């Protein structure tokens, strides 16, 4: 992508994702990154929705191998979607280091990449086989709470879709339930308590956010 | 298993 | 794949169906094709599974990107799918001529790769801007045909299929609406007369695919 | 527009 215009790799990056090509939204979304300039609110979404995609295609193939996996072939197969998952997170932290973070100074856009930090050592984690990457994607997130607490209010969704990522990670990867529900508890509350001062349309935002929050606060207890 | 951020 | 064994790719060619990998799943049945030896019933229907679920992604895809279409990026990216779509084509006609067809003798595997040529050429049709390949889909639709009617019974599924996606093709690709319509009412009328004579799990394979005849004609009438 | 055959 070295080659083509910002403009152009971001527009068709909007392009691709009307077409449900999520690949090449990525691959448009890296070429606009390294371009070296930073991103907006909205460039940085169209770059998480295009990793997010991406990764969730591999991530839901994964989990249909391991599970026939419990000749080589199975293994051999299992093992060759996962480099590839493995290849997509380690591409996706390579932009948030070469340059993303260190120039991310605003608390919108510093939370946001820490926040994807977390999220891409999260499903380093989810298949590895591991100390280290659960303690990268613990830093991550925590260095994001620091900022988000301090920085934003407790409807903010950047700050709300933080927390619930962070209680995943509690839950599901460093077998901390109790600490899962007490995060996803605390920011429930404290954001109910904060939404008569939205909007109509700042209200329809947090409250998405926080009902995914109360569907694993179901799930969990 | 668990809803994570859209 | 050349380096793979023809059984370990036909495993893992099911193991990315269950994934849902089709891109995979066309790699892994493209070298099981290479091998040189003809396949069984079940292993086309895996050659063509995948290669369906890549074109149709791209089909989809295409149709979006072209409704934008109606700077030069929406017409480069579009271009750029479509290359990627008439790509696959090229490697599904190029597998059915390098020699699937030619080594295909019974009427099964004949009229199923038949059919597959004549579908090939149609996405080719769908994007192209023409006559020859309209030309090309119609001669091995034709071809298939011929022989289905003189070796298969009306309740036939391959031939069931075949009539759909040949008169599909006169519908949309030929602008012959009435042959289309002719087609598939008599190919509904000869199969409802023969149903008597199958099993009820015969039954439950070729109605199915008569409802699609029969829901063309509902849109079409 | 119009169904094919699976
Ligand atoms: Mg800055
Ligand atoms: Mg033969």
């Amino acid at each position: 992508m070295g080659s083509m215009e910002r403009a152009s790799l971001i527009q068709k990056a909007k392009l691709a994702e009307q077409a449900e090509r999520y690949e090449d939204m990525a691959a448009f979304m890296k070429g606009a990154v390294e371009k070296g300039e930073e991103l907006s609110c909205e460039e940085r979404n169209l770059l998480s929705v295009a990793y997010k995609n991406v990764v969730g295609g591999q991530r839901a193939a994964w989990r249909v191998l391991s599970s026939i996996e419990q000749g080589p072939e199975v293994r051999e197969y299992r093992e060759k979607v996962e480099t590839e998952l493995q290849g997509v997170c380690d591409t996706v932290l390579g932009l948030l280091d070469s340059h993303l973070i260190k120039e991310a100074g605003d608390a919108e856009s510093r939370v946001f990449y820490l926040k994807m930090k977390g999220d891409y050592y999260r499903y380093l984690a989810e298949v590895a086989t591991k100390k280290r990457i659960i303690d990268s994607a613990r830093s991550a997130y925590q260095e994001a709470m620091d900022i988000s607490k301090k920085e934003m209010p407790p409807t903010n969704p950047i700050r709300l879709g933080l927390a619930l990522n962070f209680s995943v990670f509690h839950y599901e990867i460093a077998n901390s339930p109790e600490e899962a529900i007490s995060l996803a508890k605390t920011t429930f509350d404290e954001a109910m308590a904060d939404l008569h001062t939205l909007s109509e349309d700042s209200y329809k935002d947090s409250t998405l956010i926080m009902q995914l929050l109360r569907d694993n606060l179901t799930l969990w207890t | 298993f668990y809803p994570s951020a859209e």
